[PDB]
RNA sequence: GUCCUAAGGGGGGCUCAUGGAGAACAGAAAUCUCCAGUAGAACAAAAGGGUAAAAGUCCCCUUGAUUUUGAUUUUCAGUGU
RNA sequence: ACGUACGACCAUACCCAGUGGAAAGCACGGCAUCCCGUCCGCUCUGCCCUAGUUAAGCCACUGAGGGCCCGGUUAGUAGUUGGGUCGGUGACGACCAGCGAAUCCCGGGUGUUGUACGU
């Protein structure tokens, strides 16, 4: 996880870092090899939160493509 | 060397004009008549500055117009120099070679008469060129006819009465 | 041929404006004959150009790239002056210092955002603007108007245009400030 | 009132002598030549494309302060060196000149004592880098299907790094964004002509003759378009340089000056003009 | 000397599916030859940037194309178990298609020139099975 | 400012931590000489794309008032400018004047040897592309004086004249031309501008070797009147502005090489 | 009191105010045609030289209403991604 | 020398009219299947370079009326700064210098020029 865009509650849940559903969180996608139109390598994205990190355990996101 | 092909005097276009001066059915109408007439569809002219002595307003249409080129406007001209008998005046002829005439009704053009269309007159505007008019008209180097290209009032005056075997009073 | 001239004092640089200064004299010939004048200045030349030609080729670092073969040049260096004054700092407005003494924080730029989302429509819509909430109504259908507000209301004026009068007022402020604002700062 | 009166006279400005003449449009000619998107100090290139009745002219062009430099020309007119004597401005045409353009100037520059500072300061990890230079389509109007673009397609197929997209090619469809490569290949091997050929042998067989009264009468098939222009497409591609001969009448450059000042009229001088002027104050006297 | 590739030359379309296969011509590089995954191989005039034949007659996806080592021919292989040759001068299948293969065929080989014997040439085609 | 238009010219026209290429307005007086006329316009010539040019006359003695001449470069953005006078006193004069916050900061003139004087279009030669930079070479000793003089003001002068546009980086194949400015200490000296093409040959080195060929105009000045800036707007223009890319040195602070921030300890 | 897929940006095409000669109603003043028209119109500013295949005017595309990153500039930060 | 294409100075090149143009090139031109665009294939775009024609464009020469551009003259003169240097109470006059006009008048002119390919 790079960064927490967008808490869909709260600005201070924004800020406070809070991972949950509908969250735009900022991930790291050097992993997946995504190469841009003019050559430079994209290793930070947009992904949305799909799943309740509180209730399961884990972060399920899907990346916003 | 007036004697040169390419001095030959033709019709460059005929345009067809009636100024109705209130939008609506009426100017519907007339655009309609004017698409039977011409085989083309019209272009609407909107009003430059308002006048309330008209009872007209800067950007409402209140004419309708129709350029026409080829043998169609020849046979259009035909057409309306039949209704006006083959005889102008030279009030009509313009310094530059141009010339018109106005008619009252469509009809006696012979378009049958549809009660839901009604009676229009109309303005008839026809252009002289000689050959050689695409230098003022064209994108890259245009630039200006000569003045002996130029077509005179005689000149087109003459070159009616040998071609429609018209009289200009 | 030699690539490398021998003078008794050495050039300077600025490899920035692309400049060689020579500080050597220029022993031009005291004859009045241009063939040997313009000779012996295109020798000054030619030796100019190429100490430049061995400066740049040999103390910049070069980079192939496909638009050619570049050299990095330093930043020039040679005391020119400016067109304009340097940028200063403007006055401070009387909103800013009030927010200054008051401690007043800048709202972030998601939060000036000229977007709001509506609960009752359940859709997106501008604070102000085109289309925007603060003229929320005048293109509603049907409005309510309060008996006591209609009889108060001048004749011919509609509650329609309510809310534009409102926002004229309220930009007229604003501006009323602004020129307020530009005035003491033209005086200092 | 008149309106071309002395003040009207000494207030006039003229414009550019070539805005007068109608032949060069300077709001684009000074973003072509004074606009540069990096500050490296380059020479700049361009393919100056233009069209006459007859003759397509291709020019490889350099802006200096005194006037323009030219680095290679190629006309179609030179096209019959290669074999291609009917349609000299056509699509196809102008491909093949556009390519005979390209294949020069790599002929010229070595590309298909003095040397420069790019040999001089080449580095271990350099490359031979593309020539490149920017359409210059003059007062034309850049639709699909112009014939400047088939210029720019056969000098980009001959070599020349161009600057382009392919939107505007023959067989570009708006609606999905794809180019048919089928109709550009037609285009580029005259299809299109042939096609016509044969519409018009199968409709108005007077029509056909009054047109191509020329490809009968060398007997031109519209079947053989197609190897005609790829043949000369290979011999382009083999002898950029072939000398081309015209039927034209042939004069030394001195015999050209001596048979154009044999009709030249001289301006009279100031003797005979003023010899005219009292001549003419005589008969106004007389 | 061989001067790096920099820029795209031509961007052709025409395929359907995926292009499983690519090779040149042994003669120049004026001639492409693909196979896709639209049971189909093609033709290129890369000087123009163009197609030139169609090669149709595979039900499979055509796993690759290969030239013959004087350039006389193109063999192509495709997942319906066969091997197919075809005159690249114009686009015509020669004789019929070869079978015996039982599962999908992934590789083709032509004998070298050199070897070539009895008035014929010889390609070997690997397969699943 | 309504328009979008009209913004972004005063956005233009806005002071600026790092500067525009200064622009240089090229004008005459009311009587001018044709040899000063040809000298404008190869100055012009080499200095196409950052000038702009007036055609009129203008009854303008810039060493008795520049109100006219504040004006001109208040309206038309022009921070040099050139000025062409005649007179008996004076037969050819290019008079350089050079701007501070649209008013004069200084002036120089220059009076033009006229048989001497030879144009660009006299040498059949290469010519120089329209907007590329020419290199500069200044020679002689009259550039090196402890006080600030004439020649120090017209080497300033010319130097901001032959600058175009700053860049980090230049193509090795714009370096083909190069401006050269000769003067010498001492009866009046002369101060002769030339303007060179180079070819390279080769040497049996790595470095090439350099021959020139004169590519015009053959100019030879002597310095006249010289008004000299007022030492608070002096020191106001030669103020240098830092850009943010320019980072403040903080001290025990570094940045590695992979751009951590790294502190020392003692 | 009304109306607007907002302004803006890019690209392309065209030339304006006016005068003369002409055209049924149409007559100083409606519309259309030609010729002449250095801008005398429009848009900005307050030129002592703004803009004419445009900076004017109509079409096409975007309209996403204030993007991301920064070890750098300035200010601030008891809620220092 | 002439023509064409890109140009550079941007009226000595502009506004109006007449006369002529070998060669080739431009140009007027012919036709609307395809590419493309209009009320109108007028413009733009495509195809033909065959046929007609120098009628216009273009070029050259000439002609008036304006305009425009050089050089001299005005003239180192008006005028403006300096008690500058001499008087004048001072103002102001002359003298000494420094800057420095324009009108009028006279004479000349009505385009030069680069690259490339051709005649």
């Amino acid at each position: 996880i790079l960064s927490v865009k967008k808490n869909p509650s709260n600005p201070l849940y924004t800020q406070l870092g809070v991972l949950t559903k509908g969250t735009i969180i900022e991930v790291n996608v050097s992993d997946l090899g995504i190469v841009t139109a003019s050559g430079k390598i994209a290793w930070g994205r947009y992904a949305q939160i799909t799943n309740n990190p509180e209730n399961d355990g884990c972060v399920n996101a899907v990346l916003l493509v | 060397k007036a004697q040169n092909p390419m001095r030959e005097l033709r019709i460059q276009k005929l345009v067809l004009n009636i100024s109705v001066g209130e939008s609506g059915d009426r100017l519907t109408r007339a655009a309609k008549v004017l698409e039977q007439l011409s085989g083309q569809t019209p272009v609407y002219s909107k009003a430059r500055y308002t006048v309330r002595q008209f009872g007209i307003r800067r950007n409402e249409k209140i004419a309708v117009h129709v350029t026409v080129r080829g043998p169609k406007a020849e046979e259009i001209l035909e057409r309306g120099l039949k209704v006006k008998e083959y005889e102008l005046r030279r009030r009509n002829f313009s310094e530059t070679g141009n010339f018109g005439f106005g008619i009252s009704e469509h009809i006696d053009l012979g378009i049958k008469y549809d009660p839901s269309i009604g009676i229009y007159g109309m303005d008839f505007y026809c252009c002289m060129t000689r050959p050689g008019e695409r230098v003022a008209k064209r994108r890259r180097c245009k630039s200006r006819i000569g003045a002996s290209h130029r077509i005179t009032r005689e000149e087109t005056i003459r070159w009616f009465k040998q071609r429609f075997d018209g009289i200009v009073r | 041929l030699p690539v490398t001239v021998e003078k008794p004092t050495p050039y300077t640089f600025d490899l920035g404006l692309l400049l060689a200064n020579d500080p050597n004299p220029v022993n031009v010939p005291k004859t009045t004959d241009t063939q040997v004048l313009e000779q012996h200045l295109a020798s000054v030349a030619r030796d100019g150009a190429q100490v430049l030609i061995n400066q740049l080729l040999t103390t910049t670092t070069i980079t192939a790239t496909k638009d050619g073969v570049l050299l990095t040049l330093p930043p020039p260096t040679t005391p020119l002056p400016r067109e304009k004054p340097v940028p200063q700092p403007k006055p401070e407005t009387k909103w800013q210092a009030f927010a200054r003494r008051r401690g007043i924080k800048p709202k972030t730029r998601e939060q000036r955002r000229n977007l709001q989302y509506n609960p009752t429509t359940g859709q997106w819509e501008r604070k102000w603007g085109y289309k925007g909430a603060n003229k929320r109504g005048e293109t509603d259908p049907i409005i309510e108007v309060s008996a006591a507000k209609e009889a108060m209301r001048p004749e011919g004026t509609s509650v329609r245009g309510d809310k534009r009068r409102e926002i004229r007022a309220r930009v007229k402020k604003n501006q009323k400030q602004m020129l307020r604002n530009q005035r003491i700062a033209a005086e200092k | 009132k008149l309106v071309k009166n002395s003040a009207y006279y000494s207030r006039f400005q003229t414009k550019f002598k070539r805005r007068r003449q109608g032949k060069t449009d300077y709001y684009a000619r000074k973003r072509l030549i004074t606009q540069a998107k990096n500050k490296y100090n380059a020479p700049k290139y361009r393919l100056v494309v233009r069209f006459t009745n007859r003759d397509i002219i291709t020019q490889m062009v350099t802006s200096e302060i005194n006037g323009d430099k030219i680095f290679a020309a190629a006309y179609s007119h030179e096209l019959r060196a290669y074999g291609i004597n009917h349609g000299l401005t056509n699509w196809a045409a102008a491909y093949a000149t556009g390519l005979l353009l390209a294949r020069r100037v790599l002929a010229k520059l070595g590309l298909d004592g003095e040397y420069t500072l790019t040999e001089a300061a080449e580095t271990e990890d350099g490359e031979r880098r593309p020539f490149k230079a920017i359409l210059d389509v003059g007062l034309a109007r850049t639709s699909t299907g112009a014939r400047v673009f088939g210029v720019m397609k056969g000098a980009s197929d001959g070599g020349i790094f161009i600057p382009h997209s392919e939107n505007r090619f023959p067989g570009y469809d708006i609606e999905t964004e794809e180019l048919d490569t089928e109709v550009l290949k037609k285009y580029i091997y005259g299809g299109h002509v042939a096609e016509y050929m044969e519409t018009l042998a199968d409709d108005d067989e007077e029509r056909y003759k009054s047109q191509f009264v020329k490809y009968i009468e060398d007997d031109v098939e519209a079947d053989s378009l197609e190897e005609l222009y790829a043949e000369a497409h290979k011999q382009i591609r083999a002898d950029p340089f072939r000398k081309y001969v015209s039927d034209a009448p042939k004069k030394s450059k001195e015999e050209w000056k001596a048979e154009s000042l044999k009709y030249k009229k001289a301006k009279l001088s100031r003797e005979e003009r003023k010899a005219r002027v009292e001549a003419k104050i005589k008969q106004l006297l007389a | 000397k061989v001067h790096a590739v920099s820029r795209l030359a031509h961007r052709i379309p025409g395929h359907g599916q995926p292009i499983l296969s690519c090779q040149f011509s042994p003669v120049s590089s004026s001639r492409l030859a693909t196979g896709s995954g639209d049971n189909t191989a093609r033709i290129w005039d890369t000087d123009s940037g163009t197609p030139k034949f169609t090669l149709k007659g595979h039900t499979g996806w055509v796993l690759g194309v290969s030239w013959s080592p004087d350039g006389k021919y193109l063999a192509t292989c495709s997942m319906d178990t066969t091997v197919r040759v075809w005159d690249p001068e114009s686009g015509k299948q020669v004789n019929q298609e070869f079978r015996g293969h039982a599962k999908w065929v992934l590789a083709l080989a032509w004998q070298p020139y050199h070897l070539w014997r009895d008035g014929t040439a010889r390609l070997a085609s690997a397969s699943k099975d | 400012p309504r328009n979008a238009r009209s913004k972004r010219a005063l956005e233009k026209r806005a002071p600026k931590i790092v500067e525009n290429p200064k622009t240089c307005l090229f004008l005459r007086g009311t009587t001018c000489s044709q040899i000063t006329q040809d000298a404008m316009n190869d100055l012009y010539a080499m200095r196409q794309v950052h000038a702009k040019r007036f055609h009129k006359k203008n009854a303008i003695h810039p060493f008795e008032d520049a109100t006219s001449l504040c004006f001109f470069s208040e309206k038309n953005d022009c921070s040099l400018m050139v000025f062409g006078s005649s007179n008996k006193k004076r037969p050819h004069t290019l008079t350089f004047v050079r701007m501070f916050d649209y008013k004069v900061l200084d002036m120089l003139e220059f009076y033009l040897d006229p048989d001497t004087y030879r144009s660009i279009s006299q040498f059949k030669t290469s010519k120089i592309p329209i907007g590329m930079r020419p290199m500069m070479v200044f020679a002689g000793t009259a550039f090196e004086s402890p006080v600030p003089n004439a020649f120090t003001m017209a080497k300033s002068m010319l130097i901001d004249f032959f600058r175009g546009e700053p860049s980090d980086k230049i193509d090795v194949e714009g370096l083909r031309f190069v401006v050269v400015v000769t003067a010498d200490e001492p009866q009046k000296p002369i101060l002769r501008l030339r303007v060179y093409g180079i070819r390279t040959k080769r040497s049996g080195t790595r470095l090439p070797r350099v021959e020139v060929e004169e590519h015009g105009p053959r100019m030879d000045f002597r310095l006249g009147r010289m008004r000299e800036p007022d030492p608070a707007m002096l020191k106001e223009a030669m103020k240098k502005a830092k850009t943010p890319q320019e980072e403040r040195t903080k001290k025990n602070i570094s940045m590695d090489l992979l751009g951590d921030k790294i502190g020392r300890i003692h």
